[PDB]
């Protein structure tokens, strides 16, 4: 989740029919746009960010919400458009003796900015005495690794999260819905419907 | 400036036409000044909100 | 009383600009009147509906 993955979604058709109708996803929340409406419409600006987070956090991947990956990992604008997939991954991301391949930012000085990744593995100091770059007392390496196992109850084992992020119309778009093109009927009253502008 | 009373008048009702118009491109809080994307984007309990 | 139409202009304009400033001292279904006492109590989110 400090290191989250974006990837860019550009000059392709999108169905995502099915993704709503796949019953994998814990949670398939939108916020800008309704489920059902994204067949419809056209899009740009596309991304693709991937993270693994427990399964009490995944409140926080939501605009406006106060939490910890939420100031320190990853934050969310309060004007987002876009869903947020959430799925249960006890079964690939977590290990029997303990799975601490996934880590997160315990400190920072400061919370991020909504899209802002911070990988900088400097030293926090947490107290007056500084820390000169060298652990000590009171000063803490800012990553802490998620102690995943299979045993442990809901809320704590480790879930997928991936954000589709969107802008409206605001620019040419490269990535659109399933919806066929239909032939143009000139000086006739019609409703109409070209790249999502309706 | 001679027929000032008269322009006064027409300019100032073309004015208050210009300034009704340029009002329905503002959101007002909403999320879009248009409708047409509101309705397009959105399912009716929260459209219903915009 | 003889120059009352006169004192009832006066009056009326500054009772006017008095309600004007009292009305800043209400909420009007805000938790407070004043902007700094929301932007310091509240987050951005619920901030801004205030």
């Amino acid at each position: 989740v400090y290191a989250w993955n974006r990837k860019r979604i550009s000059n392709c058709v999108a169905d995502y029919s099915v993704l709503y109708n796949s019953a994998s996803f814990s949670t398939f929340k939108c916020y800008g746009v309704s489920p059902t409406k994204l067949n419809d419409l056209c899009f740009t600006n596309v991304y693709a960010d991937s993270f693994v987070i427990r399964g009490d956090e995944v409140r926080q991947i939501a605009p406006g919400q106060t939490g910890k990956i939420a100031d320190y990992n990853y934050k969310l604008p309060d004007d987002f458009t876009g869903c947020v997939i959430a799925w249960n991954s006890n079964n690939l991301d977590s290990k029997v003796g303990g799975n601490y391949n996934y880590r997160y930012r315990l400190f920072r000085k400061s919370n991020l900015k909504p899209f802002e990744r911070d990988i900088s593995t400097e030293i926090y100091q947490a107290g007056s005495k500084p820390c000169n770059g060298v652990e000590g007392f009171n000063c803490y390496f800012p990553l802490q690794s998620y102690g995943f196992q299979p045993t442990n109850g809901v809320g704590y084992q480790p879930y997928r999260v991936v954000v589709l992020s969107f802008e409206l119309l605001h620019a040419p778009a490269t990535v659109c819905g399933p919806k066929k093109s239909t032939n143009l009927v000139k000086n006739k009253c019609v409703n109409f419907n070209f790249n999502g502008l309706t | 400036s001679a027929l000032g009373k008269l322009q006064n008048v027409v300019n100032q009702n073309a004015q208050a036409l210009n300034t009704l118009v340029k009002q329905l491109s503002s959101n007002f809080g909403a999320i879009s000044s248009v409708l047409n994307d509101i309705l397009s984007r959105l399912d009716p309990p929260e459209a219903e909100v915009q």
